[PDB]
DNA sequence: TTAAGCAATTCGTAATCATGGTCATAG
DNA sequence: CTATGACCATGATTACGAATTGC
């Protein structure tokens, strides 16, 4: 933890896997791995050793009006 | 159609004196089973529920459930054109969105009123049953006495409920007071405790809910941990009358 | 401090020079502008220091950099120990200090701003500009780009993360120091600014400082050289008031017969001009005495004093004033001969400055606190206004009469000091302008020069509601068949309202004027009325803004905006309005009635808290009066009738911590009986059930269509198709209509599915 | 440290109803004699005594001469919390500056304890003069009450002649003059005149209206008076001791 | 040391004044 | 157990300051 939560946001800003700010967290890396375009199992080793906790399995962004 | 037919026209008033200040719409929810009614106050913060059982009505006739839509306000002015000993009948159609009320005096003069009705997009919320912990059963004078009395000083109000009895306190700018409350017919404080209880309520809502004194002799209080503290009355062969008011965190 | 970013041109070229844009961690090339990188901000600041020092620019603009930009520089380099930037300036040895100044006055108001000090360099924030020009609605950069153009805590992870990011930041920071560029050029500021202190002879830093009186006192300096006299120094606390203009007394009401509208251009300045009024020639009570030569030697006027005829002088302000005339007639002059209508209304604005500035030296004479006041001018001045436009209706009423072979006598309905409203008898347009040219031509051969009174246009028909409130349809010429409309002084063009209320009164008055049908005025009232009670109103029409001014008289009785601005937020107390400013609020219902000032909201705290809205206070209270006044001269008091009881069929249909605890009873679909299990329908109303279901689709289908219009429209305002919106612009009416739809589908949707499915989808 | 009781309570309520008009504070003072209060007016017109003999009270205990100040109007405010059955107790520590009252009630289920906190006082303090007054009228509170109170709709300030027959009391106003003339009737309804030499003075009646606000407070109200000097009324604090309202004359 | 003028209409808040519902106690 | 006016409570009228626009 604290090393854990800005690999989750370099994730979630890198624009090879899509644009995501609609959308989980888990169902980006599976939409990525499906087309296969190089998701690292990093980011799904953290995703695993949690329950649903919503400062894991969300986007950066999910308050924040838009 | 619906007709029905009430002795008492008293105790119609009393009810809707009640309810003028803190409820400016309603919805009627006419059922084979009685008059029954749900609403939020306008501020959002506190639950009333009112029941009139079927039985109490001494002519009953509704034929399929209805849904009436009534501004409280024009209401409440048309119950004060009835003396207190007058016989209350309400006479309503299954096509239409009027209302008439013909009120009997007990001597040469009847007098009948038609009020047209609203149609309005409401929703209708209740509560849970669950087992409140602290039950006390007190007058309701000292109650209106005590809520505006401990209201000059400061605006919220701590209930301590301990063994024996109940205890009360609120302070303000010029200090602060408490009241006890010990076990000892009506006039008696009935205190059932299994758990302790000390919580805070805003007196503007309380000095709201003493508007309806005239309905009975005793009111019951409710408490338990964290939920909504529960004001109950009691009509006697008609029904009950709740109100209902969330603590402060 | 992370970024700055620069454009830069050379004053003629229609295209900029330079555009550069320096960062602080490595970023990605942007095609048009250089682009370089540091890791420390100290290196950023002294590369910026040695870029101004360089290309040595003549002027500063930006938006906002007085307050904000200049000093948090300023600042930030006094705090990380760098010696060598406060040194923007000119001279070599000279370093740069913030000191705060304030401006007052009763046309602007009060303004307290900071300054920093650059020697040779001029500065020009293009919002102080505008606020003291301009009189709208908000001063956002949004705002303003869009009513003239036409469009904190995400910056800080767009900065951590990788170098598209930072890319995507640099290019929103030049789109932002580039639309000042855009104002400045497309208004003619500079240009307006340049011929200001041609004519009026002040430095150019000191029109963005000071007000009207160093102007005035520098031309009467310039003219006073050229005979030999010295000016006084006169100073009192102080002389009383004197009487104003007169307005004269209507006939209200409706008019559906021409009245044509005759006025004198330039009234007091050519009062001024041609009865020989200065303070060099002001008369003293004895020193006419014991000379007694009265006939054109001096005048008499009717405040009372004596004036010497121009035989014997000639006065120091008219021919300052004939130079300023002569100044607006060759600006308007010029701007007789555009086609554009941007560039017709900044020819105007020009126009309207100089003769602001005529006006202002008349407005010198009487201000008792300045620097030399003779009110006995002011006095004289006003005396003859009265004396003209009196003699202006006797004359109009008394010549064209059925007695003298004209047709009717006319009547005049209404006067303000400078013009008459009279009703000539005939409806055909033609005849009105023709008699009204002959009557303005005639009546001004009885005045000295230059006196002169003129036809300007004739209303068809005509609405008079009080002084100062009237509306029109406006004429220029006859087969120029109409213009527009002239609403003076109503509900639509103040700013004190919603803009719900302006725009039902613009409506209003369209239906009203132009159509001439009552009905649909009626219907269109009703649906205002009616959605606003049904809660399908967007907030955008329900924001109230006011000025927030100094702040003794905003203690002296509470408010509801000093009490919205003085009241901080949790999350900043150091974002908050302050004193000249405009605040917003919203009404949120309640039950304390003695205060409306405890009542009010933020709208973007009422956005993401959810509180509702008081229909009550906006149907009875912002509605209903302006209504009330529009509507009853056409008719008796049975349409006040009318209106409330259009309101009275449409009144009776409104849509709806304790607040968790919900229960959520499902409700019958047709006939609203609370009853025990899912189903949609009713048992009684079960049959009726293909035409329930026919019911709410077409609801369905118009909320799709609504959801795909909005979300794909901020995608073409943002540019990129293929990357996340983030724009919560409080000015767009775009964000938060764009956010209801959501829940409106979100529930309309969930309604449907009390209806079984159509069919399988496993299979 | 102060600890008093008061069964027939009613009469604290009573006296803090008619002084909180009057005037804003009070320099309460305690001595072992009991409970004392001179205070001027806030127009430097009048001035309260009361006194509160030890022997009016039922359970005592006093150990200081206390000299403290009591804002009146938030305290009369606490005051309409307790009805006039209930009995009334103070509480007081010489070093901490607060009123503790306790409200008994006569059946005791309802218990009240309410707390007042303290302000310093500077308050000025001038001795009345003892002498004769020429005319000493004992009267009914409640005719006195109605009889000023009709002369109140007639006129602003009165005229008083005091003789042996009868005595006079004359107003003017806006509607012209008026009088009415008593006479003594030959033990809480029977007047007395008990007069030396006649007399004539002025003097307000909106004050007289301001005094009158203690008609409940005894069996009988005393007027007494004499040349240029200050009327003193007395309410007789039945078996507690008086409170006498001096009002200093006009001219 | 620094600042152009007057006329008029509209709306909100606190304070002033009118009037009825309870109530409290003397008959 | 029942008249009477004194007492509390709620609504109608006036006054004045603030804001903003027209000449
Ligand atoms: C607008 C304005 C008018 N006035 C006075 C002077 C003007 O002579 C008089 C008439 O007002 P305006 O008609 O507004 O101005 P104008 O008549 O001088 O010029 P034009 O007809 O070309 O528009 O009102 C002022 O003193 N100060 C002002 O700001
Ligand atoms: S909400 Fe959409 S349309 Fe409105 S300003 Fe923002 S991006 Fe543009
Ligand atoms: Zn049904």
């Amino acid at each position: 933890e604290e090393a854990e939560l800005e690999l989750l946001r370099q994730f979630d800003l890198a624009w090879q896997y899509g644009p995501c700010t609609g959308i989980t967290r888990l169902q980006r890396w599976c939409r990525a791995k499906q087309m296969g375009l190089e998701p690292p199992p990093e980011v799904w080793q953290v995703l695993k050793t949690h329950p649903g906790d919503p400062r894991f399995q969300c986007s950066l962004w999910h308050l924040y009006p838009l | 159609m619906f007709e029905a037919r009430l002795v008492q026209g008293s105790i119609l008033k009393k009810v809707l004196e009640a309810l003028k200040d803190l409820i400016n719409e309603a919805c009627w929810d006419i059922s084979s089973s009685g008059v029954n009614l749900q609403s939020m106050d306008s501020s959002h913060v506190s639950l009333v529920q009112l029941t009139l059982r079927s039985e109490g009505f001494d002519t009953y006739r509704c034929d399929r459930n209805l849904a009436m839509g009534v501004n409280l306000t024009s209401m409440s002015k048309i119950l004060k054109c009835a003396g207190n000993e007058d016989i209350i009948t309400l006479r309503a159609e299954d096509n239409a969105d009027t209302l008439a009320l013909v009120f009997e005096a007990p001597n040469e003069k009847v007098s009948d009123y038609e009020m047209k009705l609203m149609d309005l997009d409401v929703e209708q919320l209740g509560i849970p049953e669950q087992e409140y912990s602290c039950v006390v059963k007190m007058p309701s004078g000292e109650f209106a006495r005590i809520c505006r009395d401990l209201s000059h000083i400061g605006d919220a109000v701590v209930i301590s409920c301990a063994k024996d009895g109940v205890k009360f306190s609120a302070s303000g700018e010029l200090g602060n007071g408490n009241i006890k409350l010990s076990q000892t017919e009506e006039e008696a404080v009935t205190i059932e405790m299994n758990e302790p209880v000390q919580l805070t309520f805003a007196l503007r809502y309380l000095n709201f809910f003493t508007k309806a004194t005239p309905l009975s002799s005793t009111v019951t209080l409710s408490m338990s941990a964290d939920v909504p503290l529960v004001v109950e009355y009691k009509i006697a062969d008609m029904g009950h009358l709740k109100y209902y008011l969330a603590p402060k965190i | 401090v992370i970024q700055i970013c620069s454009l830069g041109l050379r004053w003629g070229e229609p295209e900029p020079f330079l555009r550069l844009a320096l960062t602080l961690r490595p970023c990605a090339p942007i095609l048009g502008a250089k682009v370089q990188s540091y890791e420390k901000e100290e290196d950023l600041l002294q590369a910026w220091s040695t870029f101004i020092r360089i290309m040595d620019p003549d002027v500063i603009t930006g938006y906002n950099i007085q307050n904000f930009d200049l000093p948090y520089l300023i600042s930030r380099a006094q705090t990380l120990k760098v010696q060598t930037f406060p040194f923007l300036g000119r001279v070599a040895g000279l370093c740069s200090n913030i000191r705060d100044s304030s401006f007052q006055s009763k046309q602007t108001g009060r303004r307290d701003t900071k300054v920093v000090s650059m020697v040779g360099r001029v500065q020009m924030d293009m919002l102080q500009v505008l606020l003291r020009e301009y009189k709208l609605r908000s001063y956002t950069l949004n705002a303003v780009s869009f009513h003239f153009l036409g469009e904190h805590s995400i910056i800080t992870d767009l900065q951590n993360g990788n170098d598209q990011t930072r890319r995507r930041l640099a290019v929103y920071c030049l789109k932002d120091a580039y639309l000042p560029l855009r104002l400045l050029e497309r208004l003619m500021v500079l240009v307006n600014a340049v011929e200001m202190a041609r004519v009026t002879g002040v430095p150019l830093s000191y029109l963005l400082s000071r007000g009207q009186q160093v102007k005035v006192v520098s031309q009467l300096l310039r003219q006073a050289m050229h005979e030999g006299l010295l000016m006084p120094v006169v100073k009192s606390e102080g002389g009383e008031d004197y009487t104003g203009a007169t307005v004269i007394e209507p006939l209200k009401g409706y008019y559906d017969v021409p009245i044509a509208t005759l006025d004198f251009s330039s009234l007091y300045p050519s009062i001024m001009m041609a009865h020989n009024l200065c303070y060099t020639t002001l008369l003293r009570p004895g020193t006419a005495q014991k000379l007694g030569l009265t006939e054109d030697q001096f005048i008499r006027t009717p405040t009372g004093d004596e004036f010497v005829k121009t035989s014997v002088r000639k006065g120091l302000l008219p021919q300052i004033l004939e130079n300023l005339l002569s100044a607006r007639k060759r600006a308007k002059a010029e701007l007789a001969k555009e086609t554009d209508p941007l560039r017709r209304q900044v020819l105007d604005g020009r126009q309207l400055a100089l003769k602001v500035s005529a006006n202002s030296v008349y407005g010198f004479t009487g201000a008792q606190v300045g620097k030399l006041p003779c009110l006995e001018i002011s006095q004289s001045v006003t005396g003859f206004g009265r004396q003209m436009i009196e003699k202006t209706k006797q004359l109009v009423e008394s010549k064209y009469t059925v007695e003298n072979g004209y047709s009717t006598s006319a009547k005049v309905v209404y006067g303000d000091t400078d013009s008459v409203m009279c009703r000539f008898g005939v409806s055909s347009v033609a005849e009105a302008m023709a008699l009204g040219r002959e009557a303005a031509d005639w009546v001004s051969g009885h005045f000295p020069s230059p006196i002169r009174l003129e036809f300007e246009k004739v209303y068809f028909p005509y609405l008079l509601i009080s002084k100062k409130r009237y509306a029109g349809l406006l004429f220029s010429s006859r087969p120029d068949a109409h213009d527009r409309m002239d609403c003076k002084g109503l509900e639509a063009v103040r700013r004190d309202n919603c803009p719900l209320v302006a725009n039902l009164v613009t409506a209003s008055l369209r239906r009203l004027l132009i159509d001439r049908d009552p009905e649909g005025a009626v219907a269109h009232a009703q649906d205002v009325i009616s959605d606003l009670l049904c809660n399908r109103i967007d907030i955008s029409q329900l924001v109230i803004t006011k000025e927030l001014t100094r702040a003794a008289s905003d203690y002296a009785g509470k408010q509801a905006h000093v009490e919205l601005a003085e009241r901080m937020r949790k999350r900043d107390p150091g974002s908050a309005p302050s004193l000249g400013d405009r605040v917003p609020y919203v009404i949120i219902s309640a039950a304390k009635g003695v205060a409306a000032y405890m009542k009010s909201e933020d709208p973007l705290f009422v956005l993401e808290h959810s509180l509702p809205i008081d229909t009550q206070y906006y149907l009875e209270q912002q509605l209903a009066k302006p209504l009330l006044r529009i509507f009853e001269p056409i008719l008796g008091e049975g349409r006040a009738e009318a209106v409330l009881l259009r309101g009275d069929h449409t009144r009776c249909k409104t849509v709806l911590g304790l607040l968790a605890f919900a229960k959520r009873r499902n409700c019958c679909i047709g006939c609203r009986t609370v009853l025990s299990h899912q189903g949609a329908v009713c048992e009684f109303c079960q049959p009726r059930e293909s035409e329930l279901y026919q019911k709410e689709v077409s609801h369905l289908n118009a909320l799709e269509e609504r959801f795909s219009r909005l979300w794909t429209q901020c995608q073409r305002c943002q540019g990129s198709l293929h990357e996340d919106v983030i724009c919560t612009s409080r000015d767009c009416p775009i964000f938060y209509m764009r956010k209801k739809v959501r829940k409106d589908l979100e529930d309309q949707e969930q309604l449907l599915r009390r209806f079984g499915p159509p069919g399988p989808e496993a299979w």
